[PDB]
């Protein structure tokens, strides 16, 4: 059957930096990892590759690095068999890869497993994190192993499937992208103490202390001035309709300064109350 | 000390009203609307 | 303190430890002369023939009378005033680190100018004057008070100084764990 | 002192002076006046297409 | 942050359809269907005016003012001028004329409508320039706290065809939207002086600079969003709508005694 | 690469190069060291 | 090692480059760039508030739209069209004779640029234009460049004949860019030549024929009494006779001196 | 002195090494940090872990392989040209002789001062696995630096994706105050002088307060006219919900 | 939800409705590029279109 490709939080990172160079620039570089076909599929550990005057290409592989690099990186136990290779590009609508096409049938030669991975955003990412694929079926898909008994496939209705210009085929032969994410235990709890939403840690003492008690220099400096300006913004909205009908045309104009003004407030109160709060201990 | 007594005074017709809302408005959804 | 570097024989070791003595002499800056006390100078020499110095001034500070450290001294370090003026200064220093925690628990930060004078030798009239100085040469950042007589300041150069000063040490921290199960408490069950 | 041109306040019993600053207050008070005018009005609106 | 953040690009709104839903127009040719803000809906949406939209996602950001700078057809304009007002001598007889045609509709405009009369919408100007004419007049901007813009009777002037009436139009869109604005004309003669003859070609705008100037002023109703100053070096008869006090009230003359 | 585009150096700041090719795009990019400030003139490749 | 070094070069990455076209906010500038029409990007780092501004160049970012580098403001060429040469070349000697009026044009030109406290205790404000006319070719060229090799400021030659023409455009690009180069550059001094052809007074200051005419000659007024000038650059002409000069620009304010060369 | 900002990759791709060499507690990793070092601000944008062996018992045993360095060095090349070493990581509390002698052989192929590192396997208390260290001489001096995790605008854009206010700055400032009471007594017990020298220096840091009590009301005084604020926020939604009364009331009647 | 579906926008020109095909395929005039034909909707007729017809199409 398929393949269902399981990248953890190690090889997203870096095989996102690695292509995160320019909006034309185009990179490549090499997966590696152990796992059986049926199914299940791992990466350990990727590493960019250089570039050659063709780009991205089947001859920009160079087994001389290559080979130098599976030496090098047997010293920490993470060398494994060549599980594929990503790519960077723009990205299009159909065929991410401007010049890949048929380099994919000398990759299915070598190994079965290889596949070829292109980032559509280049630094373009607004936190869904889309990634592109390419495995080459050659003849299949009638009367043979069944692929979409995994996970999200068989799709192709109408003229809507993903990018929406792909619908059935998808790039070449239908290969029926699978891609999920996890964390380990020891990626769990890095993660969560490096980056979750913003990393404020290591001033904790001082998180919200410094950055609101300490910053009075000019921050909420001259409250008398900053609760002027809340009186402007509810002034001005609150005359708009006092007749409770349509006059100047408006439905949320009295909830517009209700929430503005709202958790300007929350962060005037919470603020001022734990500046004594933090009892430093002064005496005299 | 009297402002912040003044300060749940104001809170205080706030949790009196917000249930007198949907109070009418369960008769209302359930009728029979043109 | 340098084991490999630097080896002299046991009579050069005092003719540098002369050059030490005279050094501090005439400025109070990095610590006091008991600082080369606690250092292997003082306990390396003799104690006699003018090698005690070094040793005598760290309890003048306390005593605060130059006409004991006068007597067992000779005339060629006597005539010079730079050192009577600067040892005032550091017999003040004691009662100046007293403004945070020595005798008072509660940390109240006054100073009477009574008490310094009998300390540093000097009268009640010259405490403004010798207060203005130190600000002059940077030895003390602060406030003074000449209405009132309170004089503030916000630090030296603390000491080295252990026993009393490091027990009083953990008495102010206990206050930062007081309020953990006092003022903490409460807001871990709000 | 009443044409506002020297802003200051004297001693008649012992001939002494005062120190007296311009600014004799804040903004804070004006915010209830916006507050004043919608409660006098819309809450009269409130009572009436409710009845 | 997915609205705006860093990337923004230029456009012009041109119809809605629904609600967060609007067809516009970028500057690369190419119109597209853009997202219009949950903010603008109705009453605040122009109907047509430039704006600010999204490099990829093409979404609608804000509305950009009217600018009317452009490498063609540049009209100078006056920021802060650090001339002290009334500072020449011998004034009074304008000085006196001044006030009552700028300082008060520009500022007590209100006992205007206590009179029953619309303020007055402009003042000619006729005398050499350099006495109470040019210094003066970026003066008097100063008192009443408005933009002083700088258009001339040679400005705008190029051998191109169609820019002429259309950044006139632009400056009076601007200008209407921003009250403190005023608008000294010098040597409006150039301006003024009609077609005796015929040019041929390359020279089509002596009449078309008449035609958006007197738009502003007798097109619609009487009312100063601006204040349009014209100043006259010498010129026998020039009277398109100029003279009669159809919009334009005063006419001050420098004295030359 | 072997393919080169042709383009037109406008100016040779001190070291760094403005460069306008057949595409009607200016790029601002410094100098490298394959080039030289002579090596970049208008009707050259 | 200096062609790993040059090979390590290859592998940098380079940007666009635009001129900002209006001011939006501090942080976000609206520019126009050369590889397209007009963008509105951000700011990157190492950007000063103070030396960037609405139609400084700027180093776009082709990828996340931001400036990069801060760069002096060019738009047509002004070591081309323009000349500029460091400091002056014709020394004092070819300009001999004239000694008494160049005391005076000295005084006018040389001490406000150096030291304006000169004026400032008279009460006087300093002279912007100054006209030297006479035969042409006969101390046109001399007296141009004899002021900037004095003074020690940049010589600045802008000939009135790249101005006018019949072509659409070329009227206020020219005076703008040549405004924004000596706002630059402090220590330079802008000289001209054939100011003739571009004057004339018409009748009433209109234009019939005149398109690129008048908005010249109303643009140099522009330029000295509006609300930037050249404090440190003062404006040359170079014609035959002040009569083939606008009125406008003879006015005080604009020239306020004019030298005759016999 | 000087900063230091480490990417999240780093220090995440630095753990599981750990547990690729199967490490136990007898012994440490070490590896190389990259970056720009010419700066300020030290960054690490590389980092790889290098076969690093050690004998617990023996601070004289220790195993460093200088020939993957030169080989990796030369890999990266090909890869990043920006990039060159800055220095080396290590892991492990405790430094011993092992980690003081290397620390002047990566110095050969680091042009600035190696920027030291320890790096904790098993995350113990607080935040920051990996403390920012830098060697300099009066004895071995390692002196602390600021850490600060920073990442690229699509780095910590894939982070969230991947695990996709006044209660929290108390509870982690009264941790701070307990960190202190046990910093005192431990200290106290080795030396039965230095570091007390800059806690008593920083301690005096009302006869001045006298008119300084006043300022605690003042911003007080505000507070409950920011409430009035905060009241008027709820007194729209007093009107707010008699705008559907109104309409409520209309309901009953059509049906 | 209205969001997600809204913040990735392909676009849509306007363009005027010319002639139509017996392939179920109507021809429709783009001013900045030319005369296109496309492919009809689900809920549009392709026979209800006439010439001088404003639609949306992406």
């Amino acid at each position: 059957t398929k393949e269902t490709v399981y990248i953890s939080s190690i090889a997203l990172l870096k095989m996102l930096k690695h292509g995160r160079a320019g909006v034309p620039m185009e990179v490549m570089g090499l997966m590696l990892g152990e796992f059986v076909d049926d199914y299940t599929v791992n990466v350990v550990d990727v590493f960019a590759m250089p570039q050659s005057g063709t780009g991205v290409s089947v001859e920009a592989v160079d087994d001389v690095f290559q080979a130098k690099m599976m030496d090098m990186l047997k010293q920490t136990g993470r060398d494994q068999m060549v599980v594929g290779w990503y790519h960077s590009h723009p990205g299009f609508g159909c065929w991410l890869s401007s010049v890949d096409v048929n380099t994919q049938k000398s990759f299915e030669q070598l190994n079965s497993r290889a596949v070829a991975v292109v980032v559509d955003p280049i630094q373009s990412v607004k936190g869904k994190v889309v990634i592109d694929a390419f495995r080459l079926i050659d003849t299949g898909a009638l009367i043979n192993n069944l692929e979409p008994r995994q996970t999200t496939s068989n799709t192709g209705l109408l003229n809507k499937a993903n990018i929406q210009a792909l619908i059935h085929g998808l790039n070449r032969h239908y290969y029926s992208l699978n891609i999920d994410y996890h964390k380990t235990a020891k990626e769990t709890k890095m993660l969560m103490n490096l980056h979750k939403e913003q990393w404020q840690s290591g001033l904790k003492m001082y998180d919200y202390e410094e950055k609101e008690e300490s910053n009075l220099a000019a921050t909420k400096s001259m409250v008398k001035i900053a609760e002027q300006y809340s009186k402007r913004i509810e002034e001005e909205k609150e005359l708009t309709e006092e007749e409770l009908k349509t006059r100047y045309v408006g439905r949320q104009d009295p909830k517009k300064h209700l929430s503005e003004t709202a958790d300007e407030t929350l962060e005037n109160n919470i603020v001022s109350v734990l500046t004594a709060g933090v009892n430093s201990v002064a005496i005299k | 000390q009297v402002f912040d007594e003044r300060i749940k005074f104001a809170n205080q017709l706030h949790d009196e009203y917000l249930v007198s809302m949907r109070y009418p408005e369960d008769k209302k959804t359930q009728q029979n609307e043109k | 303190t340098l084991e490999p570097s630097t080896s002299i024989t046991l009579a050069e070791r005092q003719q540098l430890a002369y050059d030490l003595s005279i050094s501090a002499l005439l400025g109070d800056k990095i610590y006091n002369f008991g600082e080369l006390l606690h250092h292997p100078i003082m306990e390396t020499i003799v104690n006699d023939s003018n090698y005690d110095w070094l040793f005598q001034l760290l309890n003048a500070l306390t005593v605060g009378d130059f006409d004991k450290f006068d007597s067992l001294i000779k005339v060629q370090i006597s005539k010079i005033p730079i050192l009577a003026q600067h040892e005032s200064f550091l017999r003040q220093k004691i009662c100046l680190m007293t403004l945070i925690e020595t005798v008072f628990v509660k940390n109240i930060r006054m100073l009477s100018f009574e008490d310094i004078s009998k300390a540093t030798h000097l009268p009640k009239d010259n405490v403004e004057h010798l207060v203005m100085r130190a600000i002059s040469l940077g030895l003390l950042k602060g406030s003074i008070d000449q209405v009132n007589e309170l004089v503030t300041i916000s630090w030296v150069q603390p000491r080295i100084i252990s026993g009393d000063q490091i027990t009083k040490m953990k008495d102010r921290l206990v206050e930062w764990n007081d309020q953990v199960e006092k003022l903490g408490k409460k807001m871990e069950a709000r | 002192i009443l044409d506002k041109i020297f802003y200051g306040v004297l001693d008649q019993g012992n001939g002494w002076l005062y120190v007296y600053e311009t600014p004799n207050q804040d903004a804070t008070y004006d915010s209830a006046l916006e507050l004043v005018g919608q409660l006098n009005k819309v809450v009269d609106q409130l009572f009436e297409k409710a009845s | 942050k997915r609205i705006q953040s860093v990337p923004l690009v230029i456009g012009q709104f041109l119809e809605p359809i629904d609600q967060n839903t609007g067809i516009v127009s970028s500057t690369t040719g190419m119109s597209y269907v853009v997202r219009i803000l949950s903010t603008l809906d109705r009453e605040l949406l122009k109907p047509s005016m430039s704006v600010a939209l999204h490099r990829h996602s093409n979404a609608l950001v804000d509305i950009l003012p009217p600018d009317s700078d452009s490498s063609i057809s540049v009209m100078g304009e006056n920021e802060k001028p650090d001339v002290t007002y009334a500072d020449v001598g011998g004034l009074d007889m304008q000085k006196q004329e001044i006030r009552e045609a700028v300082e008060l509709p520009l500022v007590q405009a209100d006992l205007y409508e206590q009179i029953g009369i619309d303020p007055p919408r402009g003042v000619l100007l006729y005398g050499p320039p350099g006495t109470g004419k040019t210094m003066l007049v970026k003066a008097v901007a100063n008192s009443t706290k408005a933009a002083f813009i700088r258009v001339n009777g040679s400005e705008f002037v190029h051998k191109y065809l169609g820019e002429g009436p259309r950044m006139v139009r632009d400056v009076f869109r601007l200008a209407r939207e921003n009250a403190p604005s005023i608008i000294f004309i010098d040597e409006v003669d150039s301006i003024a002086t009609k077609r005796f003859d015929a040019q041929t070609g390359s020279d089509r705008e002596v009449q078309r600079i008449l035609i958006e100037l007197l738009t502003q002023m007798d097109g619609f109703d009487q009312s100063t969003n601006v204040k349009v100053i014209m100043a006259t070096n010498r010129a026998d008869t020039l009277d398109p709508a100029l003279l009669r006090p159809g919009r334009l009230d005063r006419k001050i003359e420098f004295p030359s005694l | 690469q072997l393919p080169y585009l042709v383009a037109n150096v406008v100016e040779v700041v001190g070291k760094a190069a403005v460069v306008k090719t057949s595409s009607r795009q200016t790029v601002f990019l410094p100098m490298v060291g394959l080039v030289d400030p002579d090596k970049l003139k208008p009707n050259d490749l | 090692d200096k062609t790993e070094n040059d090979i390590k070069a290859l592998q940098s990455i380079g940007q666009l480059i635009g001129e900002v076209m209006k001011e939006l906010s501090e942080e976000k500038y609206i520019v126009k760039a050369s590889s397209g029409p007009r963008y509105i990007v951000g700011v990157r780092n190492s950007v000063d508030r103070s030396k960037l501004k609405k139609g400084v160049r700027v180093t776009l970012d082709i990828t996340t739209l931001t400036i990069m580098r801060i760069l002096p403001r060019e738009t047509d060429p002004l070591v081309y069209n323009m000349t500029s040469f460091e400091q002056g070349e014709i020394t004092f000697d070819g300009i001999g004779g004239l000694t008494e009026q160049i005391r005076e044009l000295r005084e006018v030109i040389e001490l406000p640029l150096k030291n304006p406290e000169i004026f400032q205790r008279v009460g006087i404000k300093p002279p912007k234009g100054v006209l030297l006319y006479g035969p042409p070719g006969t101390g046109k060229t001399l007296l141009a460049k004899a002021v900037a090799a004095t003074i020690g400021a940049n010589f600045i030659f802008s000939p009135a004949s790249g101005i006018v023409d019949k072509y659409i455009g070329e009227s206020a690009r020219i005076i703008r860019e040549m405004f924004a180069y000596a706002k630059e550059h402090e220590p330079c001094i802008i000289f001209m030549d054939e100011v003739d052809a571009i004057g004339g007074r018409r009748f009433s200051e209109g234009t019939s024929a005149d398109r690129e005419i008048q908005r010249t000659l109303m643009e140099l007024l522009t330029q000295m009494d509006g609300f930037d000038n050249l404090g440190q650059t003062k404006i040359i002409m170079a014609t035959n006779r002040p009569d083939t000069l606008d009125p406008a620009l003879l006015r005080p304010g604009r020239l306020d001196r004019k030298v005759e060369i016999p | 002195h000087e900063k230091v900002t480490i990417a999240p990759l780093v220090l995440l791709s630095a753990l599981d090494h750990y547990e690729r060499t199967q490490t136990k507690e007898n012994k440490r990793c070490v590896g190389v940090i990259l970056g720009d070092a010419n700066s300020s601000t030290i960054r690490v944008t590389n980092s790889f872990a290098l076969p690093f062996e050690e004998d617990e018992k023996n601070s004289d045993v220790w195993f460093l392989d200088h020939n993957y360095i030169e080989n990796m060095n030369e890999m990266c090349k090909k890869i990043n040209a920006k990039e060159k070493l800055i220095g080396w990581y290590h892991s492990g509390p405790k430094l011993r002789a092992s980690d003081l002698k290397i620390n002047e052989l990566f110095k050969k192929y680091t042009q600035n001062n190696p920027l030291l590192l320890i790096v904790d396997v098993k995350q113990q208390g607080v935040g920051l696995p990996t403390d920012a260290y830098v060697a300099i001489e009066q004895e071995k001096t390692f002196l602390h630096l600021p850490c600060t995790i920073e990442a690229e605008e699509a780095e910590e854009i894939g982070v969230e994706h991947l695990l996709r206010i006044r209660l929290t700055n108390q509870l982690k400032s009264l941790k701070g105050l307990q960190s202190k009471l046990k910093d005192v007594v431990e200290y106290l017990d080795k030396v039965i002088h230095t570091i007390l020298g800059k806690l008593q220096d920083v301690f005096n840091l009302n006869n001045l307060q006298k008119a300084l009590t006043v300022k605690t009301n003042d911003e007080l005084m505000v507070i409950y006219i920011s409430n009035l604020v905060r009241s008027i926020i709820a007194f729209d939604d007093l009107i707010e919900n008699k705008i559907q009364n109104k309409k409520i009331q209309e309901q009953r009647v059509k049906d | 939800k209205d969001e997600l579906r809204l913040l990735q926008e392909p676009g849509s020109y306007v363009g005027e409705v010319i002639k139509i095909v017996s392939d179920k395929k109507v021809l429709v005039k783009v001013q900045p590029e030319g005369k296109y034909i496309v492919d009809v909707a689900k809920d549009i007729n392709v026979k209800d279109l006439k010439a001088s017809q404003r639609v949306c199409l992406r």
